[PDB]
Order: C-alpha cells, then structure tokens, then sequence
RNA sequence: CCCGCAGAAGAAGCACCGGCUAACUCCGUGCCAGCAGCCGCGGUAAUACGGAGGGUGCAAGCGUUAAUCGGAAUUACUGGGCGUAAAGCGCACGCAGGCGGUUUGUUAAGUCAGAUGUGAAAUCCCCGGGCUCAACCUGGGAACUGCAUCUGAUACUGGCAA
RNA sequence: UAGCUAGUAGGUGGGGUAACGGCUCACCUAGGCGACGAUCCCUAGCUGGUCUGAGAGGAUGACCAGCCACACUGGAACUGA
C-alpha cells in the first residue's frame, strides 16, 4: 500500500530527480544518476510509445507516492470535473494532505510529510487528520499539533524549505508553524516538465 | 442492406460457441482420469506430452493436458480440470490444475510457482 | 370529447357485429422508417348497418363478448 | 423513374461544380425554388432564375471562389426511402457550423441556424458543406 | 523547430537470380508544430540511409494545415487507398487520441487534442496519406466565409 | 389503514429515516404512496436534522391516515417553526 | 472517538521480462525435459524451456480459468459490401408490399411548437451536506430520450377534390 | 412448424359473479384467427435497473425496490373484507 524500498532507484529509472531524498545535502552526489537503474542500466533503452506514456505515469506516481488504483481514481475524478483533465489531475494530486504538508516545509520529503500526517501530528482547521490523501480545500489552515511541534524533524524541514522555491498558492509561515492553502495551484505554477497529456492518453486507450 | 430488407429480415450475427464444454461454463470441473497417456504432437513439434483422459462429474469424457515437469497421476486420482487449449496436441481442450484435489504441485520449482501448485519455500 | 379511432371494415359476416382494421403509421425503432401497421378489432354494431369495405369511426366501451370491447359511432365513406 | 427531384437537383449542382459548369438548368418546382433561395441567401450559388410558362426551368448560376468550387459537398438527407424529421434540439450543425443544413419547417424552408433561432424543428432536406 | 519522427521501418525483398536481396523502407513524418506537416517514404539498403532519405523527402513536400487554437476545426474524414480515417476536433478533448501512425502525424502537425478512429485498412503508409488528405481538405471559418461571401 | 411512518434507509450504525405515507400492511422499506419528509437522528449540529412537509401531512390526516409515535413526536418537535 | 504507555518494535507477496507488451544476462537441458493467448521456441554457445542474479508491473493482494461487452466498420440504423476476393435470381410478367412528376384549394394523419397528466422510490449525471477522507449515506435539481390528451403551425409527406 | 379453431366466432334468451364477459347452458347464425407469422416446438419469471459501449446498440436482470407465480406432487373447496 506504499512503496517501502530503494528510493533513488526509482529516481534513477526515470532519469530525473523525483525529490525522493530531499533531506540534508544538496544535489544527489551519491546516486549514480542516469547511469544504471539495474545491471543492464548502462544500455540506452530505445523506448517505445507505450514506454514513454507509461514512464510518464510512473514518474508522476513515484513523485507523489500514489499507487495505481488510487491514481486511476484520480484520473476518473479529473475526467468528470469540468475543464482540462491533465490540469485537473495535477490539481487533485496537489490537494493531497501529505503533499500540502511537504510544500509548506513541514516535512523534508513527501514520505516524511506522509508520516507526520499519518502519526496524527497534523490538524486541518483545528481537527486532526490522520489520512495521507485528504483533499485540502482552498482557504484552509493546516498546522502541526502541540505534540510533535518543536520536534527536530519539522524544524530541520523548515530549514530546507528556504532552499526550494516557495509555492505561490500557500501562506507558508514557519513562525507559528501553520499554513493556509489559499487557492488551487495553476498548471503554470508547478514543475513545468511533466507531460500530463501522456497520462491522459495512457488511461484513454 | 436496403432498410426495407432489414425491416423484412433483420441483421443476425451467429452465436460463436464455446471452445470449452466444461458444461454450464463453470471455471473448473472435477474428473476421475480414466487413463493416463503420453501423446506425440502435430508436425512442427516433437515431444511426448503427458495427457490424461477424464470422466467429468457432469458426464463428459474429455481429455486433458498435464502441466509442468512430472506428475503423480494414475487412473483414479480425482483431478480438477481447468480450461485452456494445448494447440500442439490435436483435441485436448483442457488443463489440469496442479496443486488441486489429487494432483500434487510440481516438484522443485521456484518461478511461476502459483500456476503449478507449489508452496513458497521457507527461507 | 371522447377518444375514437377510424378504420375500415375488413369482414362483415357476423350477427350484429363487424371487424375493423385500423392503420397506425409508426416509425421503426432501429431503422427510422415510417411503416404501416394494422390493428384488427372486433367491433359491435346494433342493427349491422355497415357492410364490407366501409370506413367507420369506433369508440371503446365495456366488454360485449370475447374480445369485442369496441362499438361504432359513425359510418362514413361506404362507397363501392 | 424520377422519384426524388430534390436529390436530382443536388446531383445537378454536384456534377456542375465537378465539371466547372457555369450554370445548371433543370425542371422547376416550388420546393426547388425554396431550396435555391436558401442556397443563394447562404452564398453557395451566385443566382437563380426561373423561366418558362407551361414548363418552368430553374437555372442556377454556380459559384467558384478560386479555381476550386464553392459547394464542397452537397448531400440529400431526407430521401423518400427514409425520411428524417428532427426536433429543434436534435437539429444538426454541419461542419461544426461552417455549412448549413436546409430544413423544411412549418414556417418555411430555412437553414439550421435560422430554424434553431426560430425555435422550431422539421424535416431536414440536405447538408451543404 | 523541425520536429521529425519516424513511424515505420520494414524489410522488403526483391528475389534476384542468386537468392533474395533485402532492402529497408522508412516512413517518417516531419512538421514544425504549427500546421506544416510532411511525410516521406524513402527506401535504401540499410536502415539509417533509409531514414535519411525519408527525412530528406519529408522536409520538402510539406503541406499547410489550417489549425484552430490547438486542434482541428470541424470533424473531417480523409480516405486513401484502403484506409478510411475519421477525426473530430474535440474542443480541448484532452490529449491526442489517435491510432498508431496517426498519432505521429497529428503529433508533429501541431494539433494536440483530437479524437480519431481509423477504419478500413490501417497500413501505416496509407493511414498517413489519409490523415494529410483529411487535414488538407479541412478549411477554416475565414476560408468558408471568404468563399461564400459572408 | 394508511400510515405516515418512518422507513430506515441510512447505512449500518447510521440510520437515516425517511417519513413516508404507506399502506400500513406493506413492508417498512417497501411500497409507499408518497414520501413527505425525512428525519436524520444525527445529521450533525448544523441547521436541520429534519424537514417534513406539513401541508401534505395535514392532507393525509384529513384523508384518514394514521401517524406513528415517531412522526407524531417530530410534528411535536417542528411544531409550526420550532 | 479521545488520552497515556513501551519500543521500529507485530505486519509483502504475486505475475512477468522474444514480438504484440513495460522489463536482460549467466548457468543447466539439447526436437528432450518442457513452454505457449497468437506468431511460434527447444535437434550444444536458448533474451521464449528449468534455475540464479538483475529488472518490470501490480500490491494485501496477485495470477489462471469461466462468462459478458468492447476492440469487431467481422451483421455496418448511426456504420460495410456484391466485374475479378464471399456475394446480381438464367430471363421476364406481375399480385400483396415499398416508392412516386407538376399546380391550386381543403384537411392536419405523419411532422413541428407549447401546455397538462403520467413516466414510483432507489440507481446514473450535476450542485451541495455528513461520516477524520474515501467507499458510504444524504438534500435539491436534471434526467427518465416515452405515452396520452388539449392548444396551435402548415413547409415537406399522406388523405380528399380539381 | 402454414394452416389452427365447434363454446370455437357472433346473436337472442335463461342462469352465474361483487362486476362486464361463452363465464355457463338452450337455441339460432357460420363464423373467428393466420404469412403484420396464427398453430406447434425449444427456452424463459417481467420491470426499475446492472455490465460494457463515444454513441447507437449488445449482454443481463445476483443485492435493493415494484408486479406475477409457486409453497412435497395432482386436484378441490370452506371460513373470511
């Protein structure tokens, strides 16, 4: 029900940093990125069309830490909502509670944020939410409880929040350790390199 | 094709009957395996293929392939037939479920283990 | 008013009764062609004024025999 | 025998556009002049002219924009073998609105735009694309 | 800004005097990403010479398409030899959802989000030829209004 | 006898009762003449918990319908407004 | 449901890796053992068999089998064909049937527009609400493409008269 | 599977039912249904719906709800709204 394995291997099959070990240090430096996703990893794949579509879906799931039935349900919900299904799908992945806890700098990675969410260290709107996939509405206040406030992790995580780009659709404020999800993220406000038409076309075959 | 001709007599695609009269279209059936054979295949292949002939529980006497390397079937040995054609033998339409009623799992197997009735080796 | 139908006499020979064919003109559900379609009805008339080949209006009433739940109102267009 | 003179008219116009014909004559009727008036109004033909006294003859001066022909594809929809009567909601648009569909409504012979604006459906005669 | 991609390579044969002789055919489509689609066939004795002749023929023999915002305009049907092909503008009907060998020409064509369904034969050499014929005889609202006055 | 009565429709350990007008010898969640309101015994402490069409209820009691003890309790709860 | 305790401590499999189809090498076997949905692999260096290492896909599931629809425009109403691929009766006459040039008038049956009654509730869809979320439950609407009746319109089709 | 039907089709009168009605009986007429598929044969509970489908359709009708039928098998009535 979640991955639990070598993370930088997943980041190495995709060829791109999936932010799976954000943590203390800088850019990887001990990953052997691009070089060998397994034993025959030095081989160029010469990847197919199914391979590029598949590999795009796997990039997105392995970023946000979602498995397939849950992702597939996000595609059905993004499909039925009015508008653009790629952009709706990223809006559904960005409203996840573990993601919003990661974006605010409360967790160093999304797995650490998922353990903060999971171990009842996070309230939304003054109610404790235990669930990684809670869908944070706009104009909500998500914060850390009094237990697990001033624990080392979150402090260190806010320390590495300043190294990243400070997302526009949040009120990050780390003094009180509370945040406000203000609006839904625009497609132009996130990541610029994921090709969601490939995963629309992957599920539409 | 003219719409009058279809009002007089509509389109009708045929029924496309079943490859496997395991009757009622049940997932498995059980049978008694009246005998055990080895049978030579069709022309481009050559082997001796281990195949039983089975009196099912619904009356039908059908022949059935036995998967994997080596079996313990002999003539009474109540087995669970499955459904699935072996193209290389003329007229077998079924398989035996290994790891079922009187059909043991394949000895010393480690991969694709579930489809041969073999439990996980303790390690 | 009352709901009535119009049709033509298809046969005559019965003892104070008649039988009337009705022509409903209905679109085929699959093919979209408007097709003629009949409805033969055993219709009552007191004193059997209408003969074969007529055109007659007809209303529904209580049962008067087996099938027969229909009775004429106006014989029109008898022309032979 | 002739059993659909409208499809005959549209055949005359397809084969006149296809042969770079300047003008097209045919026997005339009220429905053909109604359709021809819709075609002139919507810009698919240049002009029409009904002559004769006892045997009227409709004449359509055709259009050619460039070397290409203006009437790209004219089709007969409600043929005599199978007539097609659409409501005001079922009333189709051809080439996503770039191409009219001549519907005979109770108010007269109109286009799809004009009869969907008038709020009434009818018998859809031909697609002009 | 050329955006080339190959669809199909095949091994054809000839059958001379002494045995057979095997040649390779490419089939590529180039296009800028805003109309301007071409395809080229090209055949040669090895595969990279075949693709190079195909690209070189496809860079010339390139056709204009009157796109909409990012997509087609009206539904269009193009036919070639045995290969009948439908397309539907799918006004932001997200993603290019076309068959094989039609996804490529629609991809480099610059269209983004149409609905397709090839019928008939679906030989790749004739399913393009039935997409360009198709995208070629698809005209814009400023062309139809040019033709018919307004 | 026609009865204005409750009919259990929510999930397990979470009932939602719909007050209907049924011929009394039908099943509970079976055939009814018309539904006329609802009653959620939880709902949350928000706004309603219960709405109930008093005009149609007065119509059916005018016809001769009987009322169970809960529906009488709900009409005694929502008296005219509160 | 809330709080406290102790400690990462009790908690990961299953299929697949020749092409289709994401994912590759070594060893054993040598037309055997066996695999296989189709194409087909195996007769000594097998990316197809059996094992190992590695990888891929799913995940408290995963595969196989049975069954349905899809793909299948391979029954084609939407939406196919018939010189040679299957397919034009050996040729005609003709009843029932289907279709029917052109003008005017009337009708208004088909057709169209509106109204009313009905089309049970649930289910599907939309906008909300409650279970920590979700599944689930639920409020209101839309929908139920229909039928019947009444009111109109009269271009087309039909009836009638010329 | 091309003919089926003699209470059969209709009429008059008597009886019967809560109620019309060949529902039943006597008499009279010789009809009625059928290629728009009667009769015979095989299968089947029906629907709201469910699954699939872009759709039109195709398959199906487990749970939930409406209707029908049955209560070991064949038949009959009694009590009773």
């Amino acid at each position: 029900a979640r991955y639990l394995g070598p993370k930088l291997k997943l980041s190495r099959r995709e060829g791109t940093d999936l932010f799976l070990k954000s943590g203390v240090r800088a850019i990887d430096t001990k990953c052997k990125i691009e070089q060998a996703p397994g034993q025959h990893g030095a081989r160029k794949p010469r990847l197919s069309d199914y391979g590029v579509q598949l590999r795009e879906k796997q990039k997105v799931r392995r970023i946000y830490g979602v498995l397939e039935r849950q992702f597939r349900n996000y595609y059905k919900e993004a499909a039925r909502l009015k508008g653009n299904t790629g952009e709706n799908l990223l809006a559904l992945l960005e409203g996840r509670l573990d993601n919003v806890v990661y974006r605010m700098g409360f967790g160093a990675t999304r797995a650490e944020a998922r353990q903060l969410v999971s171990h009842k260290a996070i309230m939304v709107n003054g109610r404790v939410v235990n669930i990684a996939s809670y869908q944070v509405s706009p104009n909500d206040v998500v914060s850390i409880r009094e237990k697990a406030k001033k624990q080392s992790r979150v402090k260190a995580a806010l320390e590495l929040a300043e190294q990243r780009e400070k997302p526009t659709w949040l009120e990050v404020d780390a003094g009180k350790m509370e945040g406000t999800f203000k609006r839904k993220p625009e497609r132009s406000d996130l990541s610029a390199d994921i090709n969601e038409h490939l995963i629309v076309e992957l599920y539409s075959k | 094709a003219t719409v009058n001709q279809l009002v007089r007599k509509p389109r009708a695609r045929k029924v496309a009957k079943s490859n496997v009269p395991a009757l009622e279209a049940c997932p498995q059936k059980r049978g008694v395996c009246t005998r055990v054979y080895t049978t030579t295949p069709k022309k481009p292949n050559s082997a001796l293929r281990k195949v039983c002939r089975v009196r099912l529980t619904n009356g039908f006497e059908v022949t059935s392939y036995i998967g994997g390397e080596g079996h313990n079937l002999q003539e009474h040995s109540v087995i669970l037939i499955r459904g699935g054609r072996v193209k290389d033998l003329p007229g077998v339409r079924y398989h035996t479920v290994r790891g079922a009623l009187d059909c043991s799992g394949v000895k010393d197997r480690k991969q694709a283990r579930s489809k041969y009735g073999v439990k996980r080796p303790k390690a | 008013k009352i709901r009535t139908l119009q049709g033509r006499v298809v046969s005559d020979k019965m003892e104070k009764s008649i039988v009337v064919a009705i022509e409903r003109f209905v679109k085929h559900p699959i093919y979209g062609k408007f097709i003629k379609r009949t409805t033969k009805l055993h219709v009552h008339d007191e004193n059997n004024e209408c003969g074969i080949g007529d055109v007659v209006e007809i209303r529904e009433c209580r049962p008067l025999s087996k099938t027969k739940s229909w009775t004429l109102v106006r014989v029109v267009e008898k022309a032979v | 025998s002739m059993q659909d003179p409208i499809a005959d008219m549209l055949t005359r116009i397809r084969n006149g556009q296809a042969a770079n014909k300047a003008a097209v004559t045919m026997p005339s009727s009220k429905l053909k002049v109604a359709i021809a008036n819709v075609l002139k109004e919507e810009g698919f033909i240049e002009d029409f002219k009904v002559e004769g006294d006892t045997k009227p003859e409709l004449e359509l001066t055709l259009k050619y924009f460039q070397g290409k022909a203006v009437v790209e594809s004219i089709q007969r929809v409600s043929r005599p073998g199978l007539r097609i009567y659409k409501r005001k909601d079922e009333l189709p648009k051809v080439m996503a609105g770039l191409g009219i569909a001549v519907v005979s409504t109770s108010k007269g012979v109109m286009t799809d735009r004009a009869a969907r604006q008038a709020g009434l459906g009818g018998e859809i005669i031909c697609y002009v694309a | 800004e050329l955006q080339e991609k190959l669809i199909a390579v095949n091994r054809v044969s000839k059958t001379v005097k002494g045995g057979r002789i095997f040649s390779f055919t490419a089939l590529t489509v180039v296009g800028d990403g805003n109309g301007r689609v071409g395809f080229g066939y090209g055949k040669a004795r090895e595969v990279p010479a075949a693709i190079q002749k195909a690209m070189e023929k496809a860079r010339r023999n390139m056709i204009n398409v009157a796109l909409n915002n990012g997509t087609l305009q009206h539904p269009v049907k193009g036919v070639h030899t045995g290969s009948r092909v439908f397309m539907q503008p799918a006004s932001e009907g997200t993603g290019i959802i076309a068959g094989g060998a039609m996804r490529a020409v629609l991809e480099v064509a610059g269209v983004h989000n149409v609905l397709a369904k090839a019928y008939g034969s679906t030989n790749p050499i004739n399913v393009v030829r039935a997409t360009i014929d198709g995208l070629e005889n698809m005209n814009s609202p400023e062309m139809v209004a040019a033709k018919r006055g307004k | 006898m026609v009865t204005i009565r409750l009919a259990r429709h929510g999930a397990k350990k979470r009932p939602f009762y719909q007050v209907v007008v049924a011929d009394s010898r039908n099943a509970r969640n079976g055939r009814f003449i018309e539904r006329v309101g609802f009653f959620n015994p939880i709902a949350s402490e928000k706004e309603e918990g219960t709405r109930l069409d008093l005009d149609r209820i007065a119509h059916w009691v005018g016809q001769g319908a009987t009322i169970s003890d809960r529906v009488a309790a709900l009409i005694k709860e929502v008296n005219k407004a509160a």
